[PDB]
Parts: structure tokens; C-alpha cells; sequence
């Protein structure tokens, strides 16, 4: 019975850790997304600058 | 005589300018395609994690 | 290594070492002349525990090492340091053995003759280079410009040299060395930043502030008027993002730092600005060609990447000299490599191997042979 | 004993989930930091070009 | 208050505040720069319940107060703290009103110009001083010595400054600030005492150990040989009687604490010992007068009450510099008051009131006027 309460304790520990990690993954992936999109926008603009250079 | 040779090498570098552009453009396109596939990867991962959390909830009330 | 026995071209500039092969357009291994040494002693094991750290390794390990300069304003501290850094350059960076390739080296203007004799002797004994040639960086920058007439302003990191050369002829009687260089710039900026509230002494912040000089610094068109309008100057004031993330804002200091070379009285030099040193240099020589010197001035060095030297140069010389003839400066982009380019140019032609300094000449006449073999 | 075995099984499942999510977070973390290192580089360099506009 | 409208003389030294009247030989109100604040909140009544505690009151109430430093190495935390301590000094300690007496103040060397502009502005608005003058403590110590030639080593509690002045003129190009001071001394001694078995963190023990430094500390003539003979050293080992009554015995640590300034590598500074900082400072300036600098070095600060700085100073400089001319240090007893004495000296002569910073000048040109009125 003591081993069973210890098992339930470790199970709850791991489940709370899982929930925290899942939320962290979601937020990190959203942040990485927005960051990459802004970098893509600047890269777009710079590519347009390269095209203008070629036109010269 | 040496100076004309420099005028020429700079010219070589000048046209090389576009050659420097090419690797940057391929790297840009690689970033392009990686982000574009990351789009659907993120969406599918969100769906998968929603299913996983559903299983978490059912196991939660089951105990 | 190339299949051909082409020569080595190495510019040991006062502040940067740029080495590579002859026939190449740019030096392959380029590193600053800082050298890092373990700040403490050894107790740990499993990794590191190496004395000399050079190149980008020391740049990454700046914080843990006492950063020392094996050369400052031409003066040589420890030949062992040059031995190690040349070993690193030849084998770890150039991946070349000096046995099969003669070396063309460039030296700081008016370097000691005793320095040349000792460095050549230690070189020949320690290394096995087949042949040798060493030249002044002034004629190298001239070769990079490819015009035999002009006055070269070599702005290294230890000394600034003004050297006039007319129709490919050196004029040592009108050549001068000024002890103002990057070191002074960093020092002066350090004291001004101290008056701005930020007081650092270590070399990492020295490199940070020289980077700031590379990025943000101005050369003031009019000095006191620009501080007068820089009182508030919200737009004119400029900021930098230090790698730790703090935003450090600087205003008039941007153009009050390089100004000290032009106005040495700020930190106490009898010599006036470097434009006066070019002016006196010009008049020392015959009157007639002086106009050509005015119209053919060249500037060289890593510092030249900064803006503002050209406009200031011409305006002040026109103020000092009569404004009949038009004065124009020439400065090709990325001219800090130009000296090394000229070294390649030296190896380009087939007459250069007529005066290689071979091993047997040094074995016969000792180092003293260079006294007759170079000049 | 049977209940202890079931609880231990669930706890081990949760813990393996924890470790796998941690590894995924690690990989994402490195990619985001690099993305940003290069974002700040390209932003600074666009600003440098603007400084060129000032020099002109 | 004296019937005459004589000026106020206040030395806000980095570590001690010494204030009094002009024409006096010694400052009247002298207190350390520590400031105590209630460690907890108020529930009791009938006495106390006061926020700011300064001076001997805080010294007596050290245990109950969080002890904070309104200034550290020149950096200013909260101007309100200076407001309160100046109120206390002027009214509770000096029993003087600043309305009728101009103030001469001394500031730490190379203090921020923005710091000067803000402190002067808050001062002028908050207080009603008729006139103002602020000077660097270096020239004040020079005045106390009364000799226009020499290099001043100002060892405050936050910074140690080396400043050369030849024939009464400042040499900012050869002036340096080192971040080693009393704070470092206490820290290093704290870690060594931790290795001796006694580990404290709070400020009361900080004051106890600085008192130990005042009483028992040595400056080792030879370092490693003296720890070698200090292995046992029953006679050489020295003890202190802490106010609680326990006897705390210290041996080599007595001369291993100040040595750290001389040997910064103990706790990791790129800069070498302060003697190297005086040496470099000397050579930065023209060669010729350097001998006079060697023979005219002065040291100032409260730390100077310790023994051993003079012998170490001369021996190491003679080791570094040629031993032809004789080097001798001068240091009058109780020189920590000397700066304030020099302030009185400034008020002694009748030309000093030609450049008092009056209220109307500040009202016209704002704080910016000091940029043109002091320097
Ligand atoms: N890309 C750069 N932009 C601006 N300044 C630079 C750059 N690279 C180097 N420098 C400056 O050039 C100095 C080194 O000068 P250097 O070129 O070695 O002189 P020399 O031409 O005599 O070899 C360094 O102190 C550094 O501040
Ligand atoms: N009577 C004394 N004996 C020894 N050391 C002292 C004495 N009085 C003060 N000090 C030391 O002097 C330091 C304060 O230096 P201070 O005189 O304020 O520098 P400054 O000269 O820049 O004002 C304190 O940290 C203290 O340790
Ligand atoms: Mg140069
Ligand atoms: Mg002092």
C-alpha cells in the first residue's frame, strides 16, 4: 500500500510535468513561428533589393 | 602595368558579386521551404497534442 | 597546398596578420594580433590546459585569458610569441609548410634595423623557409593603388605613418611616424565613456568599444557647432546594442573620438593634427611637385573603413594650401587587404626571384647580409 | 499488487512522455535561439545600410 | 554659526563625509558614508519609528538596520539619500543653514559629467546655497602637500585613482581609475576568514573586519617567504579581541589582504598591481620629468593610515625604474582630513570669490553653465 501511494505520487508528479511541458512546447512553437515570419518578411524585402540590384 | 591587372581583378570580383548572391538565395529558399513545411507540421502537431490531452483527460476521470 | 612551389605572402600589419599564397587575390588566414594567456594556474584536467591561445580561439576565450600584445607601435616583446603565432598560421590556419615556399613579408614603416636583424636570424634558425623578402607596407599600398606618385597615410593600430613617394621613389627625409593609433582612440573613448557613467578597464570592453568605433563613430564636419547642436539631438544621438543586451547611447562622442587625432591637444600632444603632419611632410620636399602630392594623396589601413576621413582631409588641406588645384583622395574599398594584394603582385612577375634572400647568403654573411640585400 | 502494477505502468508512461517532450523542447530551443541570432544580425546590418544613407 | 558669512567646506569623499566651516583647520562633522534603513515594518509605538538613520546613530543601530551605500565607486543610487544626509550634516551636525554660506565641495576623480549636472540641479533646487564650487580631490591633496609636482594616489573606499600633476597642472591623459578599494579588501578578507572557519555576510562583521584591517594588518616585505615563515609563527601571529569577547587569531592573512591590491591575480583582475598603474601612468607622459614624478609621488586616503605602503611602494618602483635617482614618498599624518584642509585653503585667499557659482548664473544657463564655469 505504501508502494502504491508512492506510485500515485510519482504519477501525479509526471502528469503535472507533462502538462507544463506541453504548454511550454505550444508557446515556444508559436513564438518561433512569429519570429520566423518576421525574419521571412525582412528576407523578402532584401530579396526585392537584390532583384533591383540585378535590374541595374 | 600592375594597375591594369588590379582593375581587371576588381572587375572579376564585381561580377562575382552575383555569385555571392546565389548561395544566399539558395539558403533563403531552403528557409522558405522549411518554414512552409513547418506550417503543416505545427498544425498536425497541434491536432496530435489535442488528441493526446483528450486521452489524458479520459485517463484522469478513469482514476 | 598547391602543386606549384609558389611563394607565401604574409602581411604582419601592426594590428592584423593576413597570410596566404602568392597568386591569390585575398589573404586566406586573417586574424587580429591579440594573444591570450591563461589567467590562472592548472588544477583541472580532461580538456584545455594549453598556454598560448591565438586567433579566433582567443577571441572566443577572451574572458578567461590575460590579453597581451606581442607588438605595440612596432616594439617587440617576446619572439616566442611570434614563433607560436607563425606556427599556428602556417600549419593550423594556412595548412602549409614553409620548407617549400619562400616568404614575402611586410613590415611597419621605419622598423628598427636591430629588430630586422634579430627577427630574421630567429626566423632562419627556427624555420626552414627557402628564401626571403621583406618590404615596407608603404610601397605595398602604393602598388595596391598602382600609381607611382602620392603620399601614403598608413594608419595602423600602433603608429600612423606619413610617407611621400614621387614617381615610385621613397622620400625618407619627409617621412614621419605619429604615436596616435587605434590604442589612443580606444583610450580616449574609454575615458569619455567613464565620464558617461561606464568605467571598464579590461580588454573585452576594449574590443567592444573599438567595434562601436567601427559601427557608429562620426568624423565631425564642424566640431564645437556639432556638440552645440548635439546638446539634445534626439535624432542625431545614436545607440548601440551591447552583446549582453543593454542599450548604450552615445551622442557627440561619436565624432569627438576620431577628432583627437585631428586635435591632439585634447590629451596632450605637442604634434598637431595628422593633416599638419601631411602638410609639413609635403613642404619639406621641393615646392614644384607639392601640387601633385596634394592631388595624389592616398590613405591606407583598417581604420579607413570609417567615414569622414576623406571630407575632413580635403577640406583642411585646402584650408592650409592654396585652393587653385583640385585635391581629391583615392581609397579602394577593403584596402586593409590591399597590402597583401601588393605582395601577390610582387610574386606575379618573374624578376622577383632574382632577389630572393636565399639560405646560403644568410649562412655566409649572417643576418648582416640583409643590410646589403634589401637596401 | 495488481493495482500497484497498473499504477507503476501509468507512471512510467508519463515519465517517458516527460523525457521525450523535454528533448523536443531542447531541439526547438536551439533552433529558435539560432533563428534569433541571425535575425538580429540582419536587422543590425539593415540599420548599418541606413547609416550609409546618413553618410551619403 | 560664525558672525561672518564664511563659506562651507565639505569633502564628500568616497567612503567618508567631512564637513565644516572655511578658515577651520579640521572638519567638524565627520561620518562614514553608510546609511541604515529599518529592516522591518512598524507595529510598535512610543519611540523610534524613523526611516533614514545616518551617522553615529546608524553606527549604534547597525544591527537593526539594513546597511546600504548611497554611493559605490562613484555611482549614485538615490539622490534622496544624499538630500537627507546633507540635511542631517548641515542642521543636526554642523548646526548651520546653507542660505548664508557658499559651499566648496570635492568630488571623486573623473566623476560622471551627467552625475555633476543632476547633482548640481537637485542641489540648487532643493537647497538655497548662495554660491558653489566643486573640485577634484586630487588637486586638494596636492594643496595639502603644498607642492605643485607629483603623482597623487587617491585610495578611497570605492576607487583608487592615479593622477599625475606636474608644476600644478593636471594630466588627464595619464590618469587612471582602478576598481580595487576598501570594498575589495573586506571581500577578500571575508573569504579568507571563511577559509579560517568564520563565515559572516552582514555589514556589522564588515565593519569589524575593516577595523581589524585598521589595527593588525601588515604589508608583507616578501610574500611567499613570509607565509613560509608564518607556517607556525607563534610570535608573528597576531590576535584580536572582538567586542563580543572572543579572541580571533590571524597570521599570514594580516599581510595577505593588502597584498591583493599589489597582486590582483589572487581574485582575477587583468590589471596588475597599483605600482604598475603608477609606472605606466608615469611613462605615458614625456620621459624627462618622469624622474621628478618618481621623486615626488604622494599618497592620500584613509587607507594610508596602514603601515607598509611606503616601503613596498619605493622598493617596487626602484625595481621597475632605474635606481640612479633616489625615490622618496611623502605622507603627512592624518591625511584623510587633508583634502578638507585644502578646501579651507581655497577659501583662505581673496581671489576664490571671483569664480563662485552664483544662483543667477545657474538660473540663466541651467546646469549647463558648470560645463563652462568649472572647466
Ligand atoms: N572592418 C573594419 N571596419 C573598421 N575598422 C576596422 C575593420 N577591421 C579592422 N579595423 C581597425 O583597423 C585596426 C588595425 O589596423 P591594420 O589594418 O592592422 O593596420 P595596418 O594597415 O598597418 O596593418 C584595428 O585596430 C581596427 O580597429
Ligand atoms: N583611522 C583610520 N585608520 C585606518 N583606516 C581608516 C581610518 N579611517 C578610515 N579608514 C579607511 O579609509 C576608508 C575611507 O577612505 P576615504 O578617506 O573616505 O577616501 P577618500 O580619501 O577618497 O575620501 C575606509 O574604508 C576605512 O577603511
Ligand atoms: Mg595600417
Ligand atoms: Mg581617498
Amino acid at each position: 500500500s505504501d508502494k502504491l501511494k508512492e506510485a500515485e505520487t510519482r504519477a501525479e508528479f509526471a502528469e503535472r510535468s507533462v502538462t507544463k511541458l506541453e504548454k511550454s512546447i505550444d508557446d515556444l512553437e508559436d513564438e518561433l513561428y512569429a519570429q520566423k515570419l518576421k525574419y521571412k518578411a525582412i528576407s523578402e524585402e532584401l530579396d526585392h533589393a537584390l532583384n533591383d540590384m540585378t535590374s541595374i | 602595368d600592375i594597375h591594369r591587372k588590379r582593375m581587371e581583378k576588381d572587375l572579376n570580383e564585381l561580377q562575382a558579386l552575383i555569385e555571392a548572391h546565389f548561395e544566399n538565395r539558395k539558403k533563403e529558399e531552403e528557409e522558405l521551404v522549411s518554414l512552409k513545411d513547418r506550417i503543416e507540421r505545427r498544425r498536425a502537431e497541434r491536432a496530435e497534442q489535442q488528441r493526446i490531452r483528450n486521452e489524458r483527460e479520459k485517463e484522469r476521470q478513469n482514476r | 597546398d598547391e602543386d606549384e612551389t609558389t611563394a607565401l605572402v604574409c602581411d604582419n600589419g601592426s594590428g592584423l596578420v593576413k597570410a596566404g599564397f602568392a597568386g591569390d587575390d585575398a589573404p586566406r588566414a586573417v586574424f587580429p594580433s591579440i594573444v591570450g594567456r591563461p589567467r590562472h594556474q592548472g588544477v583541472m584536467v580532461g580538456m584545455g590546459q594549453k598556454d598560448s591561445y591565438v586567433g579566433d580561439e582567443a577571441q572566443s576565450k577572451r574572458g578567461i585569458l590575460t590579453l597581451k600584445y606581442p607588438i605595440e607601435h612596432g616594439i617587440i616583446t617576446n619572439w616566442d610569441d611570434m614563433e607560436k603565432i607563425w606556427h599556428h598560421t602556417f600549419y593550423n590556419e594556412l595548412r602549409v609548410a614553409p620548407e617549400e615556399h619562400p616568404t614575402l613579408l611586410t613590415e611597419a614603416p621605419l622598423n628598427p634595423k636591430a629588430n630586422r636583424e634579430k627577427m630574421t636570424q630567429i626566423m632562419f634558425e627556427t624555420f626552414n623557409v627557402p628564401a626571403m623578402y621583406v618590404a615596407i607596407q608603404a610601397v605595398l599600398s602604393l602598388y595596391a593603388s598602382g600609381r607611382t606618385t602620392g603620399i601614403v597615410l598608413d594608419s595602423g593600430d600602433g603608429v600612423t605613418h606619413n610617407v611621400p613617394i614621387y614617381e615610385g621613389y621613397a622620400l625618407p627625409h619627409a617621412i614621419m611616424r605619429l604615436d596616435l593609433a587605434g590604442r589612443d582612440l580606444t583610450d580616449y573613448l574609454m575615458k569619455i565613456l567613464t565620464e558617461r557613467g561606464y568605467s571598464f578597464v579590461t580588454t573585452a570592453e576594449r574590443e567592444i568599444v573599438r567595434d562601436i568605433k567601427e559601427k557608429l563613430c562620426y568624423v565631425a564636419l564642424d566640431f564645437e557647432n556639432e556638440m552645440a547642436t548635439a546638446a539634445s539631438s534626439s535624432s542625431l544621438e545614436k545607440s548601440y546594442e551591447l552583446p549582453d543586451g543593454q542599450v548604450i547611447t552615445i551622442g557627440n562622442e561619436r565624432f569627438r573620438c576620431p577628432e583627437t587625432l585631428f586635435q591632439p591637444s585634447f590629451i596632450g600632444m605637442e604634434s598637431a593634427g595628422i593633416h599638419e603632419t601631411t602638410y609639413n611632410s609635403i613642404m619639406k620636399c621641393d615646392i614644384d611637385i607639392r601640387k601633385d602630392l596634394y592631388a595624389n594623396n592616398v590613405m591606407s589601413g583598417g581604420t579607413t573603413m570609417y567615414p569622414g576621413i576623406a571630407d575632413r582631409m580635403q577640406k583642411e588641406i585646402t584650408a592650409l594650401a592654396p585652393s587653385t588645384m583640385k585635391i581629391k583622395i583615392i581609397a579602394p574599398p577593403e584596402r586593409k587587404y590591399s597590402v597583401w594584394i601588393g605582395g601577390s603582385i610582387l610574386a606575379s612577375l618573374s624578376t622577383f626571384q632574382q632577389m630572393w634572400i636565399t639560405k646560403q647568403e644568410y649562412d655566409e654573411a649572417g643576418p648582416s647580409i640583409v643590410h646589403r640585400k634589401c637596401f
